[PDB]
């Protein structure tokens, strides 16, 4: 049988497992989401109104709920190798500017950002490990992309649109080109709202979105869904 | 800084109560089991309690059991020995030790000032230490004989012999933890080597600051029981 | 603007190009005599008596 | 007589590998060990009692007519199967509720629910049942003094008493289905999003489980309360049917509880 | 002009494959056909390490064979006595996003990293009783993928930025910086004497660089898609190579050449980890199919399957001794193997 230091060893994990047993039920109590977007789709104002080298994480509490926001546009080394770190998040958060339907890439000319940005959004939408990941989707500056529309048609960007030049059918244009790249519709859904300035509005709609999501896993820990 | 300060001592009529204090400060205090160790005026060290991290198991000897309480207090980082109906017996010079116990540890490595009680007017582990008293020169090599009755070799490779030094004046402190491994901060002359129940301390090229007194502890088993000790003096 | 690059490219298989390379065969029996001088002291290889073996029970 | 002990027979079959098959499924795969799961175990191991020990005894009984085994353990054999049954249903109401406070609190009920209030909540449900059913059962005949239960027919004393039938039917079935229905038309109603394809297969869940529970509950009970006042009115045919779909029920239960949820399939389909 | 160096280039590729192609008389298996195969090898779970609540991402054993760290993404560094199944230590992480952990030969310290750019050194041995961080090594500008100590005061790292460094760790700053892949290399191992250590790729190549000059000797090609792990062969003299396209490589470093290739039809996944046995007869792989196999390192036959995880095993090492293969996994439970 035991001595009296292996007793008292024995002792010292069972202190360090209820200790890893209570950090393991406060880190199960908080909402992990993963902040997405472009080069400069307005994720920094996304990070300002949330709070009002490698990962950035934000902590901010909600209606007493906790959430932590991972962001990951410093990582210039290839995605697909530390994207399944992320495959337990609650959400992904994506951030697409609304006003670079007529910018080109600063990186490579004859590329629009906005089909940039939905070629990342197809990447990270139907990835295999974000198979069930709910995705709250921004479309940052409405009111820029309402200044532009006037001047400037989408038809450059899209060439399929035949909708009128106004700011609400363009804007549902480009709300459905990025809804209908979702493959798994069934399983996953995609949450839009357009970033409004206006205070706990925006971080309104991610409580909102989270709420609907917990509800969902919740549903499917039941066995109803 | 690691710092263990008692308070509480004085003189006490017998029958009486007593609380002594440990404050503990310069280091995580929660992780540690705290141990009471009382020394008599003219004699060698003996065990009282320990109380282990997290206050799970709390061990007595057998003289001061049911006497004696062990406590403590982790966010004041501090150690309570209550002691009632005290005897003539329990005048002695109490320390505080800290213990940490896991894989390759050193329990026993740091031990109090002490402070100073006085009250006025069978299968436990018998630790023998047979000479008391070996006149040694400056620069010489002498070595320290401790037999225990029972074997200490544990059946998973590890003896549980301690050995401590207690300069005059100071209060103990570790050399050798487990037989053979030599403590932090000690110098490498210093060297352990037993055989399960016969044990020797080697101290070669013997300098001024060794001359005191040496006791072996065992851990194999509670109560903690130390040998009488064997006084280094000089000349 | 690459020319360094291309420089220190052309120089990087310079060094590589000009190291001493024996036989396949020869580094092939010296990986054999390693593995045979060595198989006594594999205990995966060789499975221990339940007496010498620490995660025995 | 040589049909119905073949059709019970197969039944039974199907209720023992379906329950332990559940059992097993939480016990081979880490997934599926989460304290929802905790109250699916309860009553697959309270189907399996049943699908083991009640079905076989009581198609010997309706395939000879009368008792052979006595009246000694014709009494035990009551309410081993009064006390399973009862648990079963109140593993069903606990689920019930569990589900209920998952849904309308889904931020605050995961967290103070644990393992520890799962495990109240199933013995909560156990010894509720043991405490409605088991000393009325055993003990009526004691404190009246007499039986007057025949030595060849095994069925419980307090039947003709119409005030303990009423009040045990009361307490075991007809408030724990009213609880059930207004728990889960609110958590039907609470699942849509606030933020309907969602809605309609929770609602069709939904639907099947509570349909099951009452298409194979409500027989025998409203013949219990009417046997109550006309016994002769209702024959000894239907009344077996009636304790039959009773027991149908924990066969059916892990169809419509575990294998709504797709891991619970796999696990099944993985032997 | 650039054209021309290109040219040049290209020369000196023929060059070297040519060179690679005329000291290739025989292959391996040439040679190893008339050796006794291992038989069937068959590992059963002794200890299974029940304490991490995320996905394992890195497990490193201790010099004396009984203690090993391992990292998992819970934000939580653990040190476990293997022997007894006790915690020794458990260490919060300031990032959760670990992806390695280290175990120094000494003993004193710790070290981990990941996604934060920062290799984190912990100091085991302090007089307050508790784990602290003694160093924290900035410089690196992608996530950092493998770190492995030579000394207490010198580590080297791989990151995501292409690029390798050796540290020293009482100063902080990088004593050496190792530049040459065009990946993000993913892993490295480093020689038993600590003076060469070769690092895997996220360009299908493998590079041997020089501790003490910080130059690339050799580059071994071969593989078809991302090398995820490396390890030495024993005696230093081969290494063995883990990748996306379901097969292991046993590289040598004296012939300049790929020697045998580990793979069967029946796998597809790609290998997170490899190790050797203590002689090197072992090869281990752990893989994307839930399972580790165990090939003749000789013969390039599936001596065994190690089949014990619910998911991906992220990271597997074998003991100094020997006796003994730890392998961890994305479903939280370490294993020891024997
Ligand atoms: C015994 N049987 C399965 C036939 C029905 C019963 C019973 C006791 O428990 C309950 N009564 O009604 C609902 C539960």
């Amino acid at each position: 049988t035991l001595s009296a230091e292996d007793k008292a060893a024995v002792e010292r994990s069972k202190m360090i497992d209820r200790n890893l047993r209570e950090d393991g039920e406060k880190a199960a109590r908080e909402v992990k989401l993963l902040l997405l977007g472009a080069g400069e789709s307005g994720k920094n104002t996304i990070v300002k109104q949330m709070k009002i080298t490698g990962i950035v994480e934000t902590h901010f509490t909600f209606k007493d709920l906790h959430f932590k926001m991972f962001d990951v546009g410093a990582q210039r080394s290839e995605r697909k190798k530390w994207i399944h770190c992320f495959e337990g998040v609650t959400a992904i958060i994506f951030c697409v500017a609304l006003s670079d339907y007529d910018l080109v890439l600063a990186e490579d000319e004859e590329m629009n950002r906005m089909h940039a940005s939905m070629k990342l959004f197809d990447s990270i939408c139907n990835n295999k490990w974000f198979t069930d990941t709910s995705i709250i989707l921004f479309l940052n500056k409405k009111d820029l992309f309402e200044e532009k529309i006037k001047k400037s048609p989408l038809t450059i960007c899209y060439p399929e649109y035949a909708g009128s030049n106004t700011y609400e059918e363009a804007a549902a244009y480009i709300q459905c080109q990025f809804e209908d790249l979702n493959k798994r519709k069934d399983t996953k859904e995609i949450y839009t709202h357009f970033t409004c300035s206006t205070d706990t509005k925006n971080v309104q709609f991610v409580f909102d979105a989270v709420t609907d999501v917990i509800i969902k896993n919740n549903l499917k820990d039941c066995g109803l869904f | 800084d690691v710092q263990l300060v008692e308070s509480g001592g004085g003189l006490v009529q017998p029958g009486g109560s007593r609380k002594l204090s440990c404050s503990a400060s310069g280091f995580a205090f929660s992780s540690f089991g705290m141990h009471w160790v009382r020394q008599a005026p003219e004699k060698g060290l003996e065990w009282v309690a320990y109380i282990s991290s997290g206050s799970g198991t709390i061990y007595y000897a057998d003289t001061v059991k049911g006497r004696f309480t062990i406590s403590r207090d982790d966010p004041k980082n501090t150690l309570f020995l209550q002691m009632t109906s005290l005897r003539s017996e329990d005048t002695a010079m109490y320390y505080c030790v800290r213990s940490i116990y896991y894989y390759g540890s050193s329990p026993f490595d740091f031990w109090g000032q002490g402070t100073t009680l006085t009250v006025s007017s069978g299968s436990d582990i018998v630790m023998t230490q047979a000479t008391s008293s070996v006149p040694v020169t400056p620069g010489e090599s002498v070595s320290i004989s401790c037999r225990s009755s029972k074997s200490l070799l544990h059946s998973n490779g590890n003896t549980y012999l301690y050995w401590f030094l207690q300069r005059p004046g100071q209060s103990p402190q570790l050399l050798i933890y487990r037989m053979s491994n030599l403590a932090s901060g000690v110098p490498d002359r210093f060297s352990g080597s037993g055989s399960g129940t016969a044990f020797t301390l080697t101290i070669s090229r013997l300098e001024a600051e060794d001359v005191g007194v040496y006791y072996c502890m065992q851990h194999l088993e509670y109560p903690l029981t130390f040998g009488a000790g064997t006084k280094l003096e000089l000349k | 603007a690459s020319i360094a690059q291309a420089r220190k490219l052309v120089e990087q298989l310079k060094m590589e190009a000009n190291i001493d390379r024996i036989k396949v065969s020869k580094a092939a029996a010296d990986l054999m005599a390693y593995c045979e001088a060595h198989a006594k002291e594999d205990p995966l290889l060789t499975p221990v008596p339940a007496s010498e073996n620490p995660f025995r029970e | 007589m040589v049909f119905i002990a073949t059709v019970t027979g197969s039944l039974s079959l199907v209720t023992v590998v379906g329950n332990i098959l559940v059992m097993l499924s939480i016990k081979v795969n880490r997934q599926l060990q989460t304290v929802n799961n905790y109250f699916l175990f309860s009553l697959a191991c309270a189907d399996l009692i049943i699908g083991a020990f009640s079905m076989n005894l009581y198609t010997v009984y309706i395939i000879k007519g009368y008792w052979p085994l006595g009246a000694v353990v014709c009494d035990l054999w009551l309410a081993l199967d009064y006390v399973v049954s009862n648990a079963s249903v109140m593993n069903l109401l606990i689920i019930s509720f569990d589900r209920y406070f998952c849904v309308t609190k889904p931020l605050t009920y995961p967290a103070r629910r644990t393992t520890k209030m799962a495990g109240l909540m199933i013995a909560a449900a156990w010894v509720l049942s043991f405490v409605l059913w088991a000393p009325a059962i055993l003990f009526w005949q004691f404190v009246v003094g007499k039986r007057t239960v025949p030595d060849n027919q095994c069925f419980i004393q307090f039947l003709s008493n119409p005030a303990v039938t009423f009040g045990t039917a009361i307490a075991a079935f007809y408030l724990p289905v009213v609880i059930m229905t207004v728990l889960y038309i609110h958590i039907s109603l609470a699942s849509r999003s606030r933020v309907a394809a969602r809605e309609r297969k929770v609602t069709r869940t939904i639907f099947a489980i509570l349909l099951a529970f009452i298409l194979t509950w409500t027989p025998y009970n409203v013949m219990v309360l009417v046997n109550t006042f006309c016994q002769s009115c209702i024959p000894d045919t239907v009344w077996s049917i009636g304790y039959w779909l009773c027991y149908v029920n924990s066969t059916i239960n892990p169809a419509c509880y575990a294998l709504c949820n797709a891991t619970f399939k796999k696990t099944f389909r993985h032997l | 002009e650039l054209d021309q160096l290109r040219q040049e280039a290209e020369q000196l590729k023929n060059q070297i494959r040519d060179a690679r192609k005329a000291c290739a008389d025989a292959t391996l298996s040439q040679i190893t056909n008339n050796i006794d195969p291992v038989g069937r090898i068959q590992m059963r779970t002794r200890r299974t390490l029940r304490g991490h609540l995320a996905k394992i991402y890195a497990m490193h054993w201790g010099t004396d064979s009984r203690l090993l760290v391992s990292a998992s993404q819970d934000g939580k560094l653990i040190i476990w006595d293997s022997y007894t199944t006790n915690k020794v230590h458990a260490i919060p992480l300031r990032s959760s996003w670990v992806m390695t952990c280290a175990y120094a030969p000494s003993g004193n310290y710790v070290a981990c990293g990941g996604l934060d750019n920062i290799c984190s050194i912990y100091n085991l041995k302090t007089r307050e009783g508790n784990v602290r961080v003694s160093r924290e090594l900035a410089g690196h500008t992608g996530y950092l993928s493998c770190c492995r100590f030579l000394d207490d005061n010198q580590i080297v790292t791989s990151s995501g930025d292409t690029t390798c460094a050796l540290w020293d760790i009482e100063t902080g700053q990088q004593t050496t910086t190792f530049t040459g892949h065009t990946g993000d290399v993913m892993s490295l191992s480093l020689a038993p004497d600590t003076r060469l250590f070769v690092s895997g790729a996220c360009d299908a190549s493998a590079k041997l660089w020089d501790v003490r000059e910080g130059m690339c000797r050799q580059t071994f090609t071969g593989h078809e898609s991302d090398i995820n792990a490396i390890c030495f062969f024993p005696n230093g003299n081969a290494f063995a190579t883990g990748s996306d396209d379901a097969t292991c490589r046993l590289f040598d470093l004296r012939a300049d050449q790929e020697l045998m290739t580990y793979s069967h039809d029946n796998i597809i996944c790609g290998i997170t980890s490899v190790s050797f046995s203590k002689s090197g007869r072992l090869l281990l792989a752990g893989y994307d199919d839930f399972n580790c196999n165990v090939w003749d390192a000789l013969k390039a036959d599936r001596a065994g399957v190690l089949a014990g995880h619910d998911n991906r095993v992220s990271c597997l090492g074998v003991t100094d001794d020997g006796m003994a293969v730890a392998t961890g996994s994305w479903d939280s439970f370490l294993k020891i193997w024997n």
